[PDB]
RNA sequence: UAAGUUAUUAAGGGCGCACGGUGGAUGCCUUGGCACUAGAAGCCGAUGAAGGACGUUACUAACGACGAUAUGCUUUGGG
RNA sequence: ACCGAUAGUGAACCAGUACCGUGAGGGAAAGGUGAAAAGCACCCCGGAAGGGGAGUGAAAUAGAACCUGAAACCGUGUGCU
RNA sequence: UGAGUAGCGAAAGACGGGUGAGAAUCCCGUCCACCGAUUGACUAAGGUUUCCAGAGGAAGGCUCGUCCGCUCUGGGUUAGU
RNA sequence: CGCGAGCUGGGUUCAGAACGUCGUGAGACAGUUCGGUCCCUAUCCGUCGUGGGCGUAGGAAAUUUGAGAGGAGCUGUCCUU
RNA sequence: AUGAUGAGGUUAAUAGGUUCGAGGUGGAAGCAUGGUGACAUGUGGAGCUGACGAAUACUAAUCGAUCGAAGACUUAA
């Protein structure tokens, strides 16, 4: 990989699962400068796959993002991959890729690690 | 005249805390203000309470244009510390010093 | 190892000369007005604009 | 590592309490001088 | 132009001085002790001793006083 | 023609006490605002603590950490270098 | 002084939302991971009020803390077997 | 008899046990044999790498010369004459 | 190691993504077929693919700020 996130593979393949799950699920997250770098790149291929809306291409998906439901659909129930292909999906069908953005927040107390704010584009 | 405010026994050993004076020392105090609020050091807010308090000692009690003025005398000081200890192994102990600070800030008008 | 004599005041003082620490590297909001820290976003008032 | 203390109230009655101590002519002896120098506590 | 001479910088440090903080020496002081002198007196307890535990107050952790009559009761004197 | 708070009793102060030990036993440290609490109303900064004023006081650099306040040590500025 | 040096005591957290002067750490939630002849349930000794609620954040907590086995104020232990 | 704050602990000289032997004995060797905790976070000089300051009589970018200093330096065999 | 060194900061290919390849693996899922079943074959050198090459401003290198010279003295030309 890029960057060793001070985890091991195990521990650091599910960190990154999570946190894409995480930003697929609320649009906009605040987390660190690092895992903010590697996030960018684990969604922007999800959300390519996504875009290509194939069966193998939504069982790929299937297998690097978590299994959490979207109870406020205004009682509806999404899951995350439902949305992924549907809402993400049909909103960015034009751009040709680069689909975060991360935004320098400032140092975090207790670490004075650098805070971002990654969104979807 | 020269305004100025103090914090006494402040609970921050007083040679991390001469860092980040060393910073405000002789600014323009419109600037000093934002230099505390965007360091990393944790010995940053604690200051800018003494600095904003020694600005509101300008403008009232005595009347000063608070644009008017720099910071000029910065300093940190000893207080009492306060004597703990850390076992170490086999018996022994360590004396750990929690020291703490008076940090006095004075800004003026040049006048 | 331990310290075979200790060390005088000068030559605490000489070592203590690059301890110092830097500025924060700061700017202007040409939105805030109030300073913010370069290419981070204005924690006084709203957006990056960039 | 097992220490050397382990509490037991009935064994610390037994061998140092104020019974035990009333029992012999050193234990009134015993007694007798931790009140010459007048501790609060005599036995345990 | 060429050949020569010479500094100003002080990141810092040195000495002098001015001003501050810790720290509790010194100065003065006494509700405390030390060594004696003169005078008493030198035992208490089965009619429960010395010593304690537990309590007692309008609000009581503790100290002194007190004992279910308890932060005290009667009387004899003084004040 | 004794001590005067590291002295004098271990103990000037809730001391045979904190504390230490299974136990017998060992055992400290700790005084001082002012003549009088008059112990700082009210305003301002601050979450508070702490400050700056205004006050009390003869004196607040006498503000309960409260007589004087040394040296170590730590700082801020400058005259020569 | 050594020196802003060694150490911070075996190990998986992430994010959203709250509360708040201040949040990596406090509360909630979803996901993830760890034990599971035990990191679970009940008890003897021993400790002795640490148990609970509402407030607090000067000290303790190897960081932070709005939190706590900590500080304050109130409470809580029921037997013929 | 270079080098244990670079390494080892195999022998020799710690406590155990045994053989031969000397000693009445506790025990000892001319000896022999099985077993037997090797701690240290580098302050100064030194060494090896790397930055900052000022200097190099204006402020810079680039290319260089070389006073010096370091590196290398070994060797066989087969064919021809 | 950090600093430094280099490559860039939109008037831009510096990194990520995207579309192509390179190399690596070794024939993806679904479907149809043959087997009663484990399976096999075709669709199809397929599908996936971290670090390598190329193109593409989609994202982020925004806006700003600081430091930095005015050339001493003689003597000869």
């Amino acid at each position: 990989g890029y960057r060793k996130l001070g985890r091991t593979s195990d521990q650091r393949k599910a960190m990154l699962r999570d946190l894409a799950t995480s930003l697929i699920i609320s649009e906009r997250i605040e987390t660190t400068e690092a895992r903010a770098k590697e996030v960018r790149s684990v969604v922007e291929k999800l959300i390519t796959l996504g875009k290509k809306g194939d069966l193998a291409s939504r069982r790929n998906a299937a297998k690097t993002l978590r299994n959490v439901e979207i109870l406020n659909e205004d009682e509806t129930t999404q899951t995350a991959l439902q949305k992924l292909f549907g809402e993400i999906a049909e909103r960015y069908t034009e751009r040709q890729g680069g689909y975060t953005r991360i935004l320098k927040q400032g140092p975090r107390r207790g670490d004075g690690a650098e805070s971002v704010i990654i969104e979807l584009v | 005249m020269e305004a100025k405010a103090v914090a006494r026994t402040i609970r921050i050993a007083p040679r991390k805390v001469r860092l980040v004076l060393d910073l405000i020392r002789g600014k323009n105090a419109a600037e000093a203000i934002a230099i505390l609020k965007l360091t990393n050091k944790a010995s940053s807010p604690v200051i800018e309470k003494v600095l904003m308090s020694a600005l509101a000692n300008a403008e009232h009690n005595y009347d000063m244009n608070t644009d008017e003025l720099v910071v000029k005398e910065a300093y940190a000081n000893e207080g009492p510390t306060l004597k703990r200890f850390r076992p170490r192994a086999q018996g022994r102990a360590s004396a750990i010093n929690k020291r703490t600070s008076h940090i006095t800030i004075v800004v003026s008008d040049g006048k | 190892a331990v310290p075979k004599r200790r060390t005088s005041k000068t030559r605490k003082n000489k070592r203590r000369t690059h301890f110092k620490i830097s500025v924060p590297g700061m700017t202007e909001c040409p939105n805030c007005g109030e300073y913010k820290l370069s290419h981070r976003v204005c924690k006084n008032c709203g957006s990056y604009n960039g | 590592v097992k220490r050397t203390y382990q509490p037991n109230k009935r064994k610390h009655s037994k061998v140092h309490g104020f019974r035990k101590r009333m029992s012999t002519k050193n234990g009134r002896k015993v007694l007798a001088r931790r009140r010459r120098k007048g501790r609060k506590v005599l036995s345990a």
